[PDB]
């Protein structure tokens, strides 16, 4: 199921029209609101004066109707950056009369073009608009991959087509998006309407747009192909970005008239469905992915607080983890306790970390298909889940588990431990202070002792989004400094995004940790080459882990682990967008920084610009000991 | 008030040219209300109009009319608000309007239209860009051009080539056509927009373009006269069918200007309360001329020569 528009200039009468292009099977209409044609004079007598009515009326359609059925669409002759003044002046009075004519109607949603480079004063008008009450329509500028005037046919015997490739100059339609919307003050309220044409442009400028808030594709019907049976198709490369735009679940929208008159015109529309039936369904991830695409989470913080129920469920519903884990232990028991003393070696196991038992029945059945004998103990700090615990050490587990509550960095343990195991870790591998609380813990392991995981490391990587940039923005609170919501790290199912370099490896971590100096503070300044054109927003970050030997958990892309469900990537954003041009180097500066109290990240842009300093001293973000 | 004609017309007059023998033709365009569609009609007298129930034929049209021209004494074409071009033809009586075929070519509004020299042939052009050669014979698109990069505001065919014919567009080119040659396309030469252009009868190659700020030029194929006729868009250039022709300027000033030889003004009406659409000089009274506009009036101007 797509939803789907049908787009027209041209309404004799409204309610023909929607009925008509109901039944075809399309889910909204764009429309004009005034006649296109219909050109109004504001200031000069004596067509001012022209008497009315200026349009048609809103009783022809229900309120309903106007608020989910029409888009409307500016009128074509209103051009408030034309060289000529009192056009400009007329424009400015008709666009603000359209608009204003849309918002009395409750329209769900606006199409203004941008079919030239300087729509400076549309942009203007457009923000007047914007900052003339609290609504919630939507406005769709209507911007093509490549401008008309780079696609016209070359039949101009006196002025040539460019024949030779012009890198930026292709990208130029998404700098006339830039500059709007950077003039509009990056408006929650404005969006684009990609329209698509006969023949793509290079790759590049395609993906220049990745990350921008498409909410439709505008597919015209002069672009379709024509198979044997005289139905309306597209090519493979089209459908390879329609399949693309159907991950970003845009509206799609079809405009022109049928060409394809020996069909009816419901055929373009059951194409596109065509095209959605056919693609792999919800692969389990993806299938449940989605729902968090792009949504911010605040990191869990397991050490400060106390993680509720559903929270450790969440954390349970991830098989593929838990058979690492598994895997891990299995493995350790057997290099730890040869056969010949299978029945006498008894390996102190301790769970540090246990929430509701996960690992701990892992740790079990790891014994038994290893045929080895283990002591356990469950250490949780969180008594809430110490209940789950206890029930289940009372229930089932038997004198074989231990439960201990308590904080690992203070329990007294009675013996020391051949193996302890733990699930510390964050999107960011020691964001919620693995280190520090395994370092606490380490006085009580063997000398020989082994920990799982043994060693994580986080990972970064550039991305352009202007959509998550816009998110985050809009996290501003009442009673904080109004830009804090960017110097504080997200959890977030990264979606609408463009990944800028390949992720490099940032902070790194080994447990036990035989060091004698041990510091848990880092600094590391990473240079991610850079073959695009774009505007830097922030970097994703991801982790691996080494549980034990090759046995690992990974949400790296390269080598995420597959089918494991757990852990989204997490987002550090900046405060300003970066440019960044093709072949340029991007340098960003992480710390991990810590005082007996806290632990915190600070970072910085170096090149080929400067940010500044982001969360110093932790002012904004700091993870509790 | 002729058979399967509408009983009123609509308001936004767009179009009036007369023929041979002087009858009249108008088209109207409904851009107001709850029906947005148009009208055909034919008046054999002229001062009856725009009085429906005095005119000689008439019928409805499934959009506006956005332009028109006679094919011949008998054909209408027209451009469409539906992005179709339509032909219509009298009868034998001339009694009723009949639609001989409506093909739906462009993908936005046909804006403008123009018949070729040998009357077989005509050229549309369309908010969409494209400009379409059409064999009205065969009712099919011969070729379809994408030279412009923006709306094609008007096409204009020569006179007596019959491969030859100007267009101008808001990209700010005037482009002449010549489908002969392999790239049949010339840019004319950083003015205001052209929005209007017309040739000059007696003279191969020479046309008048207006433009949206009001001014009227006079251009040869190669070396330019040029006069401030109009505060605003130059609708339409339409030379009379005197031996030295006078030229007339149409403007959504609300004025008409009729122009001399060196572009100079010989007269002006303010008789249009709304903008002057169109303008048909008469066969048989060679001063007379008509007007039409969204005012609903047909003015019949006796313009002194
Ligand atoms: C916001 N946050 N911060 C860190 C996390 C998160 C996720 C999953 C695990 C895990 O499987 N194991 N251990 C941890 C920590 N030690 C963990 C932490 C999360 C959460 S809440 C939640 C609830 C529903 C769906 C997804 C997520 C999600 C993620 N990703
Ligand atoms: C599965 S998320 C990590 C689990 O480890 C527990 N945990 C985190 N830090 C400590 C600590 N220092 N001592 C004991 N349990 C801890 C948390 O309460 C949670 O159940």
């Amino acid at each position: 199921r797509v939803s789907s528009g049908r787009d027209l200039n041209c309404v004799p009468e409204i309610a023909d029209t929607l009925g008509a292009v109901a039944k075809q099977g399309f889910d909204f209409l764009c429309m004009p609101v005034f006649h296109p044609r219909f050109k109004r004079e504001f200031i000069q007598e004596p067509a001012k004066n022209r008497p009315g009515p200026q349009t048609r009326s809103d009783l022809l359609l229900s309120g309903r109707d106007w608020n989910t059925l029409i888009v409307g669409k500016l009128s074509p002759w209103i051009r408030p950056d034309s060289k000529v003044e009192k056009i400009r002046r007329n424009s400015e009075a008709a666009m603000l009369q359209e608009l204003n004519f849309g918002a009395y109607l409750g329209l769900p949603a606006f199409l203004l073009p941008l079919n030239q480079e300087d729509n400076t004063n549309l942009a203007r008008v457009l923000t007047n608009h914007i900052h003339t009450g609290h609504h919630s329509s939507m406005f769709w500028m209507r911007v093509p991959l490549v401008a008309p005037e780079d696609l016209r046919d070359d039949i101009i015997e006196n002025a040539p087509t460019t024949h030779t490739e012009e890198y930026s100059g292709e990208e130029k339609t998404w700098m006339w998006w830039h500059n709007f919307r950077t003039l509009c003050d990056y408006s929650k309220r404005i969006a684009v309407a990609l329209e698509i044409g006969a023949d793509l442009p290079s790759n590049h400028v395609i993906d220049r747009w990745l990350g921008e808030p498409i909410k439709a594709a505008i597919l015209p019907t002069s672009i379709f192909l024509t198979n044997k049976k005289g139905f309306p198709v597209l090519s493979k490369m089209h459908q390879r970005l329609i399949f693309r735009l159907l991950k970003l679940e845009v509206q799609f929208i079809i405009t022109g008239t049928n060409h394809h008159s020996e069909k009816e015109f419901c055929s373009y529309l059951q194409y596109l469905e065509y095209l959605s039936q056919n693609r792999p369904p919800p692969n389990a991830y993806e299938l449940f992915a989605k729902g968090y695409e792009d949504y911010l989470q605040s990191p869990l913080q397991p050490l400060m607080d106390n993680l509720e129920s559903q929270t450790y469920e969440v954390f349970e519903k991830d098989p593929i983890k838990y058979s690492q884990y598994q895997q891990a232990i299995y493995k350790c028991l057997l290099d730890r306790v040869p056969e010949e003393e299978k029945d006498t070696n008894v390996q102190v196991l301790m769970v540090l970390g246990a929430g509701r038992g996960p690992l701990v029945n892992a740790s079990l059945r790891a014994a038994k298909q290893a045929d080895r004998r283990i002591k356990l103990y469950a250490v949780e700090k969180n008594p809430n889940a110490v209940v789950t615990l206890e029930n289940w050490q009372f229930e089932e587990w038997g004198s074989q588990v231990t439960v201990v509550s308590s904080d690992m960095r203070e329990w007294v343990a009675p013996e020391k431990a051949d193996i302890i195991v733990s699930e510390l870790l964050g999107s960011f591998a020691d964001n919620e202070l693995s280190p520090e609380c395994l370092d606490g813990a380490q006085h009580f392991l063997k000398d020989d002792g082994v920990s799982i995981p043994g060693e994580y490391t986080s990972f970064l990587a550039p991305i352009s989004s202007s959509k998550l940039y816009n998110e985050v923005r809009a996290c501003r609170e009442k009673d904080r400094d109004p830009e804090a919501q960017f110097e504080m790290p997200y959890v977030v199912r990264l979606h609408n995004f463009h990944q800028l370099s390949a992720p490099q490896p940032c902070f790194t971590f080994s447990h036990p940790n035989r060091d004698p100096m041990i510091d848990n503070n880092r600094y590391c300044t990473l240079e991610f080459p850079v073959e695009v054109n774009t505007v830097l927003h922030g970097f994703a970050g991801y982790f691996e882990t080494v549980l034990y030997q090759d046995i690992t958990l990974s949400i790296r892309p390269e080598t995420h682990s597959p089918g494991m469900f757990s852990w989204f990537p997490i987002l550090f954003p900046i405060k300003q967008p970066i440019t960044v041009r093709e072949g340029q180097t991007i340098c960003v500066r992480f710390w991990r920084c810590s005082n007996s109290k806290k632990v915190w990240y600070e970072w910085a842009v170096t090149a080929p610009v400067c940010s500044a300093i982001h969360n110093p001293t932790g002012r904004s973000y700091t993870i509790g000991l | 008030l002729p058979p399967n004609a509408p009983a009123c017309m609509e308001r936004q007059l767009e179009a009036a040219r007369y023929r041979s023998d002087g009858a009249l033709l108008l088209g109207a365009s409904s851009l107001s209300g709850r029906c947005w569609a148009g009208s055909l009609w034919l008046f054999k007298d002229p001062c009856a109009a725009p009085n429906e129930g005095f005119c000689s034929a008439g019928v409805q049209t499934e959009a506006g009319v956005a332009d028109l021209t006679w094919v011949g004494e008998r054909g209408i074409l027209v451009a469409s608000d539906s992005g179709a071009v339509e032909l219509w033809e009298l009868d034998e009586n001339e009694t009723l309007i009949v639609s001989k075929f409506c093909k739906y070519e462009h993908d936005d509004i046909v804006s403008t239209v123009s018949v070729l020299s040998s009357g077989t042939q005509a050229v549309s052009g369309s908010k969409d860009i494209c400009i379409k050669v059409w064999d009205l014979a065969q009712q099919v698109v011969l070729s379809s051009y994408r030279a412009h990069a923006a709306q094609v505001t008007c096409v204009a065919a020569s006179p007596h080539k019959d491969s030859v014919f100007l267009s101008c567009s808001e990209d700010n080119r005037i482009l002449l056509w010549d489908t002969r040659c392999p790239k049949p396309a010339s840019q004319i030469g950083p003015g205001y927009l052209p929005t209007s252009l017309a040739w000059h009868p007696q003279q191969s190659e020479v046309f008048v373009f207006g433009d949206e700020n009001g001014t009227v030029s006079l251009v040869d194929t190669k070396s330019v006269l040029s006069s401030a006729v109009h505060s605003q868009c130059v609708t339409g250039l339409v030379f009379s069918p005197h031996s030295v022709p006078f030229l007339a300027s149409l403007s959504e000033d609300c004025s008409l200007a009729v122009l001399d030889s060196s572009l100079s003004e010989l007269f002006r009406s303010q008789a249009h309360r709304d903008f002057v659409r169109d303008a048909t000089w008469s066969p048989l009274n060679h001063s007379l001329l008509t007007t039409v506009g969204w005012d609903h009036q047909v003015v019949h101007h006796v313009v002194p020569t």
